[PDB]
């Protein structure tokens, strides 16, 4: 099965700034990753659907691009609510499977 | 409104079985299957295996192979899940998604009861 | 020679539950696949089971569909199928056939005798 | 979905005659078997595969057919053959309305 | 000591459908075909020119694994030598294929109660076609990619049935999947 690595742990950002995401795989899926945002102690939301297209309810800045093997998530000039915890989770083969996290945090 | 209104929390000792519902409304129940997620405290999620919501079949994960089910009964729309011999590290929370059935992404999910073992 | 014999058909009233079992005889058991048909009153046959092989797939149509559970033994050379929460139109005459290929597709040879059960009152 | 169609309900054939018995689909199956009940006991089969022939029975009960077409051949009628005769594919869910053989 | 990736192409959410086949070619692997005939989970393992359980020893150099979705009514005419709705218009194989085909019954994913409109099969063609050949043109012939009409109660011949096709092929060249 495939496993998911987040890099790095963790962030430290101003609000304002335009930092993205990395989310790498071990296996090659054809576009098939999907993007999650939990905050503390409650239930994740999706963000974007297959990598590049997005869902209403969203805010402009979440947009991701990139197929293969390697995938990137980007937000610019982030808002005072968007830290927490996000998590990518891959929809090709089974089992599905989530990645282990990073740490988005404001300085 | 669309939502899965869930279950409150837990609290077992070793050797014990759980039952938690997750009931769904708004959508019909036919068109999207259920998932559940087990997060352990400052860890990963885990898909713990996926359920038919029409026939009412399971298809459980490679890992949760014993000592779990996943019931379904439709006169009334709810669905359970079950775990058998309760062991020490299965203190977590556990969210149930409606992932459908051509997609599987985890649109709208619920709420999460956080259960806890102790002796 | 191949014989196949059934039992269980009773009566019970609508919403309660009833169990079958056709004893197979004369083959070897855990190789080709079975299935249950019911017999109208109007005798007009449809199917409300089927089971492989290995006993690992089970199909049902959407009228009988989530109670109708059928079984398959492997150590005494029987063939459960267990029903429950009935309704009105369910009564029936139910054979138990036996295919000749090892999954559904193929043809049914051999046939049981039948039991039927009735809902009433 | 599949439903299989028999008219008419009752075909007539005098001893001697030759009738065929149809069996049509609605959406275009790869082959139809061929079930024969009495008035009372439980069913047996006749053909499989729309041309081979089961066990003991004798060398008239050769039909033919594809598509959404399936008939069943019967050369010199008996007055023992007056049954119920049904055709259903593995695709079916639901047999067919059944047609009786009777002796004019 | 590497094994094969057979579990991206038997372990897959969503299979293409049969006029778009997935073509995965395989070479410098280890195929432990033991763990595939020995899972008794699969309905039809026909196989055409090796016996299903001397296939483990013995070596190739590239082996195709086709995959596509089809009604289970249609599951043994993608065999040699049979020609119908699917094997003239959407895949088609040579008299002399060397390899097994492997399916099973997948009523569990692919049906809704409204429909699964999404795998699509080429009705009409102009001509019919030569083996391992394959052709998306969704022009005008009259639109020929109509859909299956798939339910969850619809018929067991009428369930979708997820096929993977083996191609075994040995050319001049040093084989390597052995096993
Ligand atoms: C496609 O995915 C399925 C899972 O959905 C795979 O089935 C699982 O395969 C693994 C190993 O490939 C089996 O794990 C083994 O289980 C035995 C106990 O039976 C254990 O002792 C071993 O240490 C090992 O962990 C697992 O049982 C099996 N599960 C089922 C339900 O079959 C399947 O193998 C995959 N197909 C491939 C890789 O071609």
């Amino acid at each position: 099965d495939i496993v998911l690595t987040q890099s790095p742990a963790t962030l430290s950002v101003t609000p304002g700034d335009n930092v993205s995401l990395s989310c790498r795989a071990s296996q090659i899926i054809s576009n098939n990753l999907h993007w999650y945002q939990q905050k503390s102690h409650e239930s994740p939301r999706l963000l974007i659907k297959y990598a590049s297209q997005s869902i209403s309810g969203i805010p402009s800045r979440f947009s991701g691009s990139g197929s293969g093997t390697d995938f990137t998530l980007s937000i610019n000039s982030v808002e005072t609510e968007d830290f927490g915890m996000y998590f990518c989770q891959q929809s090709n083969t089974w089992p599905l499977t989530c990645g282990s996290g990073t740490k988005l945090e404001l300085n | 409104q669309i939502q899965l209104v869930q279950s409150g929390p837990e609290l077992k000792k070793p050797g014990e079985t759980v039952k938690i519902s997750c009931k769904a409304s708004g959508y019909t129940f036919t068109d999207y299957g259920l998932n559940w997620v087990k997060q352990a405290p400052g860890k990963g999620l885990k898909w713990m295996g996926w359920i038919n919501t029409y026939s009412g079949e399971p298809t459980y994960n490679d890992e949760f192979r014993g000592r779990f089910a996943f019931s379904l009964e439709t006169s009334t729309i709810t669905a359970y899940l079950k775990i058998n011999n309760l062991k020490n590290e299965d203190t977590a929370t556990y969210f149930c998604a409606r992932g459908g059935n051509w997609d599987w992404y985890f649109d709208v999910w619920g709420a999460g009861t956080t259960v806890t073992v102790s002796s | 020679e191949v014989m196949l014999v059934e039992s269980g058909g009773g009566v019970v009233k609508p919403g309660g539950s009833l169990k079958l079992s056709c004893a197979a005889s004369g083959f070897s058991f855990s190789t080709y696949a079975m299935s249950w048909i019911r017999q109208t009153p109007e005798k007009s046959l449809e199917w409300v089971a089927a089971i492989s092989s290995g006993g690992t797939n089970t199909y049902y149509p959407g009228s009988v569909k989530g109670r109708f559970t059928i079984s398959r033994d492997k150590a005494m050379n029987t063939l459960y199928l267990q029903l429950s929460s009935l309704r009105s139109e369910d009564t029936a005459m139910y054979y138990c056939v036996r295919h000749s290929g090892n999954y559904v597709d193929s043809v049914m040879d051999y046939w049981g005798q039948g039991t039927s059960v009735t809902v009433s009152s | 979905q599949i439903v299989l169609t028999q008219s008419p309900a009752i075909m007539s054939a005098s001893l001697g005659e030759e009738i065929t018995l149809t069996c049509s689909v609605s959406s275009s199956v790869s082959d139809m078997h061929w079930y024969q009940q009495k008035s009372g006991t439980s069913p047996k089969v006749f053909i499989y595969s729309t041309s081979n022939l089961a066990s003991g029975v004798p060398s008239r009960f050769s039909g033919s057919g594809s598509g959404t077409f399936y008939s069943l051949t019967i050369s010199s009628v008996e007055a023992e053959d007056a049954a119920y005769y049904y055709c259903h594919q593995w695709s079916s869910w639901t047999f067919g309305g059944g047609t009786k053989l009777e002796i004019k | 000591t590497n094994l094969c990736p057979f579990g991206e192409v038997f372990n897959a959410t969503r299979f293409a459908s049969v006029y778009a086949w997935n073509r995965k070619r395989i070479s410098n692997c280890v195929a432990d075909y033991s763990v595939l005939y020995n899972s008794a989970s699969f309905s039809t393992f026909k196989c055409y020119g090796v016996s299903p359980t001397k296939l483990n020893d013995l070596c190739f150099t590239n082996v195709y694994a086709d995959s596509f979705v089809i009604r289970g009514d249609e599951v043994r005419q993608i065999a040699p030598g049979q020609t119908g709705k699917i094997a003239d218009y959407n895949y088609k194989l040579p008299d002399d294929f060397t390899g097994c085909v492997i399916a099973w019954n997948s009523n569990n994913l692919d049906s809704k109660v409204g429909g699964n409109y999404n795998y699509l099969y080429r009705l009409f063609r102009k001509s019919n076609l030569k083996p391992f050949e394959r052709d998306i043109s969704t022009e005008i012939y009259y639109f020929p990619l109509q859909s299956y009409g798939f339910q969850p109660t619809n018929g067991v011949g009428y369930q979708p049935y997820r096929v993977v096709v083996l191609s075994f092929e040995l050319l001049h060249a040093p084989a390597t999947v052995c096993g």
